[PDB]
DNA sequence: TCGGATGTATATATCTGACACGTGCCTGGAGACTAGGGAGTAATCCCCTTGGCGGTTAAAACGCGGGGGACAGCGCGTACGTGCGTTTAAGCGGTGCTAGAGCTGTCTACGACCAATTGAGCGGCCTCGGCACCGGGATTCTCGAT
DNA sequence: ATCGAGAATCCCGGTGCCGAGGCCGCTCAATTGGTCGTAGACAGCTCTAGCACCGCTTAAACGCACGTACGCGCTGTCCCCCGCGTTTTAACCGCCAAGGGGATTACTCCCTAGTCTCCAGGCACGTGTCAGATATATACATCCGAT
């Protein structure tokens, strides 16, 4: 049972992804908020992928169902077949 | 589960409250299959006619409505070949809080004033719509021949 | 042109025509599909691909690389303003970001 | 058994790239990027054409349908250039 | 004013109120009946036939479907029936 | 005398270096652990592969890059150089998914 | 359902499952259409319409009006926290906007 | 002339079924008709895409269930799929 | 038929009520000019799509159905005008 | 001694009165003329109908109200009440509607 | 704290146009029969995905000194809200024209659809060179002292 | 303004590698050629409403006057992220194993498209009846200057 490992997206990792965005200084408590928004987007896309998988009697989810999940979500992705 | 308690309560209620001009109960040891004996209303083309009904209680009773079929063949616009009834509470408007008393009141009010708008046998409903009184004699004679 | 060859050759195209024609046939778009529809659509994709590939190749030559990489594609998409509008929603695999820092972001002496 | 045959636009986009750049290589990642891009654009244009045809109770997606679709989905410069290219292609095919 | 067991029986399966739910029409029904009703019936009130689906979806997230106050009252005053009905 | 760079300049160096590169910026194993966590919260005994995990990871990075562009724009509009949470939820609200 | 009557009545719904089936066939969505899909689709549509009408009627009763108007529908859609999510990007004609005021914009407490 | 197709009577019927007293207006009826059409188009297009995904050619009830699971939010989709299951069960028997 | 001077026809108090319905209480003078440009771009895009549809449809009378289609395609779908 | 209202109170009354109502705000004839201007710019000798311009004006109303609400948020973010142009461009940038 | 002035809400006629209801009908929906081909199901096989160590190790985590900066506060001139007299045209009704949307009989050519087949296109193999990795050297900011 | 030591970064030479591209064999999808039901252009007729005017009334916009709330420029503060050094830890590559369900193929069966015939449900149309906008006439919460 895996629980409460959201710290995998950690302080330096989120800092670096922010620095990619052009920020210099970031307040020390935005980390929880960005982890929360990352979460909610993640279970949204995972809902879409897993139900796409459910439709096919498939025990595994592949990149194909999730790329169509992104397709419907309005975040069309390239580089994994379509 | 609670279906056995519901059936016990229903049989107790019918013991305390026998329906007017009708009656019902278990056909035997089984609780899902029950028998009902009703008498045709006076304000109907079936004055004094006696009819039998077999009722199957489903697993999800009272939430799933039980299925009822008239044992005796009845020539009625709301009665088909196998004796089923085209009534709203039977399949669509079924409410678990409704007991056998209220549904029996509904069926007696339906039989006393037949409605050919939503029938099961088309020809008899159509002839009832065209002339209710020839239908009255024929239904009276039929309920005389098999209910006596 | 009247000819008995592949439709792409007779039309002077590179993208397949019969394949696009079949995709229109079995893609659930219409009961009946016109003959000029596949060649027209193939030409449209032909122009799009030609332009994107030539821009990506120019960008790669600027980066002294003769083999195209998805970063070059991302730069090709975003450096142009019109095509960026055309492909605003899409995300490029391994694309990175356009190098840009806002003017006020830069520090002062 | 035999592996099911798959489809890609690899060879054709390679021909186009060589025609426009006779000394430029392409990696597999960007190759699949181009395959996905052409599939997405094809789906967009075909869906717009089908929607327009249904919106005009028309049973046939003729060349004019895709003409309107590309004129719409593409901004000005690309729209006119693609329209010109498609008209050239269709007139060459019919001639 | 604590109602007796008969007033504390639900209107469908004649059993006690467990995790009672209060409808806007002040109608109360024991929780399993409500579960097997709202998803497996006509979505209407088992008493006045009113469509209470909107209330259900409004209160599902905040867990305000179950009436906490009367549940606490009946647990304080009639706990043994609740323990008996715990196993159906 | 020990040498310490002025804060902000190395910030710009990091920004330029990362805007120049394209490598993954989130560790794949923690990300797939989170992905499997939501998966098991959604359906027990579900299976993935590396390609799908990469797809979700890159979609995450693209979405967060866009969100951070927007929040940097909001913060600089706010006469600040530091992005605040209020910027984060405001940029989310304007984008049109929470309201 | 052994009743060989009208399919909408056979399913016990109000929306025309026959018309839905026809629209599925002539919509050019797929070559074949299952016989159970129109019933499911009509049920979903009827549920959505019924709940919209219920909430709009509640809004009208709040407004003490016995005739549903687009303002009532706008209030019903925006008041609900997930019908908004379903139709937030959408616009309703002549419906106006939900009555809201920013806290800071309120006058100074004097 | 021509015979225009609309859902006016059905919306009025379901309104009277759910509200026996409150009336309707022409603009509100138009809004309801167009909203039903839009939801129909969304669900049916999603189902068509799902059928195309599995190389299938038939739109059955399961594809509609999947589409309504994708489109509507959580418990709205739950209620919709419950209603669809009840309707298809009543249709079968 | 000659006709000109479009955008300044709109009145500053009209933008005033639009902002008021938006809910903002204090309005700068510079807002009114850029609001006109916003209407410029929005209207030109929408009716460009509409006239494209009409010219495709052999018809030169832009109907409400076509503009509803344009808004729906742009994702700003409007209701109450059919479809 | 005229009863000169303080700046803001009648503004809020006016807010409420136009916010509880749904009547159209942009004047009919000028908007119709402007729409005809841009149409005949795109295509000469083009004819409209009343319902089409009605829908156009409703869409314009909705767009303007949404944009002005977003302007409210981004302006009040800066601890200001006076909406500047910078609010308008920031709001249009976050939505990304100007490409 | 405070009493008029203001707008807002409430009570009542009335008259109005819109909504609900009855009718004709007619075309779309419904019931029956058929065929077949698409979908469900059994069997298999093998690709890869989970799982597991195990060594290495770049990177996460923590402490800490500190300096840039968000935040609190003051004034001040300014553009902005508010009100009024004025002007302007927006809206309402009423007329007239006709140009174009829309419906109708129809002929025809664009294309649905099937047998033959073959070569373009794809799966697998093989080869070398564009580029990754590394070490070293020269070039570009940078920050403390003026 | 300046220069100098110090890191930080682009560049050159070298070496290796694995995958990008070319070549070969083979299967099946595109092409040819023919037939035939039918969407659709198409000329023609009907009739609806959109344009344009025209007069008029009156509500809304304009320009101005005026008092001022605050946007903002500036100042002062302490506080909270940053850089860097030091320590630990799980990431990361490499390897091997089992099996499991993804994928493929062969067999069968029954659901549904297609046609045909039949019928009534819903829409166009007309018309009765009332919900509420409008208009007038009352009473009260509230604003702000005054206390
Ligand atoms: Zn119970
Ligand atoms: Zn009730």
């Amino acid at each position: 049972v895996l629980r409460d490992n959201i710290q995998g997206i950690t302080k330096p990792a989120i800092r670096r992804l922010a620095r990619r965005g052009g920020v210099k200084r970031i307040s020390g408590l935005i980390y929880e908020e960005t982890r929360g928004v990352l979460k909610v987007f993640l279970e949204n896309v995972i809902r879409d992928a897993v139900t796409y998988t459910e439709h096919a009697k498939r025990k595994t989810v592949t990149a194909m169902d999730v790329v169509y999940a992104l397709k419907r979500q309005g975040r069309t992705l390239y580089g994994f077949g379509g | 589960g609670s279906a056995l308690k519901r059936i016990n309560k229903e049989l107790s209620d019918l013991a305390r409250d026998p329906p007017a001009q009708c009656s019902a109960g278990p056909v035997g040891d089984d609780m899902f299959h029950w028998q009902a004996t009703i008498m045709g209303p006076n304000d109907s083309p079936y004055q004094g006619g006696v009819f039998f009904l077999t009722i199957h209680f489903p697993t999800d009773y009272p939430f799933k409505p039980p299925k009822v079929a008239f044992t005796t063949r009845i020539y009625h616009p709301n009665i088909n070949s196998n004796g089923s009834i085209c009534l709203d509470i039977l399949r669509s408007q079924w409410s678990p809080a409704l007991t056998i008393s209220k549904v029996l009141l509904s069926i007696c009010s339906l039989l006393c004033d037949p409605n050919p708008d939503d029938p099961l046998v088309p020809e008899i409903a159509r002839i009832y719509k065209t002339d209710r009184d020839k239908y009255n004699r024929i239904s009276r004679e039929w309920t005389q021949k098999y209910a006596m | 042109s009247a000819s008995a060859k592949t439709r792409s050759s007779r039309a002077g195209l590179q993208f397949p025509v019969g394949r696009v024609h079949r995709l229109l046939r079995k893609g659930n778009y219409s009961e009946r599909v016109g003959a000029g529809a596949p060649v027209y659509l193939a030409a449209v994709l032909e122009y799009l691909t030609a332009e994107i590939l030539e821009l990506a190749g120019n960008a790669a030559r600027d980066n002294k690389k003769t083999r195209i990489i998805p970063r070059h594609l991302q730069l090709a998409i975003r450096n142009d303003e019109e095509l960026n509008k055309l492909l605003g929603r899409v995300t490029i695999a391994q694309g990175g970001v356009l190098p840009n820092i806002q003017a006020v972001l830069l520090p002062k002496k | 058994r035999k592996r099911s045959r798959k489809e890609s636009y690899s060879i054709y986009v390679y021909k186009v790239l060589k025609q426009v750049h006779p000394d430029t290589g392409i990696s597999s990642k960007a190759m699949g990027i181009m395959n996905s891009f052409v599939n997405d654009i094809f789906e967009r244009i075909a869906g717009e054409a089908s929607r327009l045809a249904h919106y005009n109770k028309r049973s046939t997606i003729t060349s004019r349908e895709i003409q309107t679709a590309v004129r719409l989905l593409l901004p000005g410069e690309l729209a006119k250039h693609a329209v010109s290219e498609g008209t050239k292609a269709v007139t060459k095919y019919t001639s | 004013a604590i109602p007796s067991l008969s007033e504390c029986q639900c209107g469908i399966c004649m059993e006690i109120l467990v995790e009672p739910v209060t409808l806007p029409c002040n109608h109360t029904l024991c929780k399993p009946c409500f579960q097997s009703t709202v998803e497996k019936a006509s979505l209407c009130c088992p008493f006045c036939r009113r469509r209470v689906s909107s209330w259900t979806r409004y209160h599902t997230r905040r867990n305000s479907l179950v009436n906490v106050e009367l549940w606490t009252i009946i647990q304080k005053h009639y706990p043994r029936e609740c323990k008996l009905r715990a196993s159906g | 005398k020990p040498h310490r760079y002025r804060p902000g300049t190395v910030a710009l160096r990091e920004i330029r270096r990362y805007q120049k590169s394209t490598e993954l910026l989130i560790r794949k194993l923690p990300f797939q652990r989170l992905v499997r966590e939501i998966a098991q919260d959604f359906k027990t005994d579900l299976r993935f592969q590396s390609s799908a995990v990469m797809a979700l990871q890159e979609a995450c990075e693209a979405y967060l890059v866009g969100l951070f562009e927007d929040t940097n724009l909001c913060a600089i509009h706010a006469k600040r150089v530091t992005i605040m949470p209020k910027d984060i939820q405001l940029a989310r609200r304007i984008r049109g998914e929470r309201a």
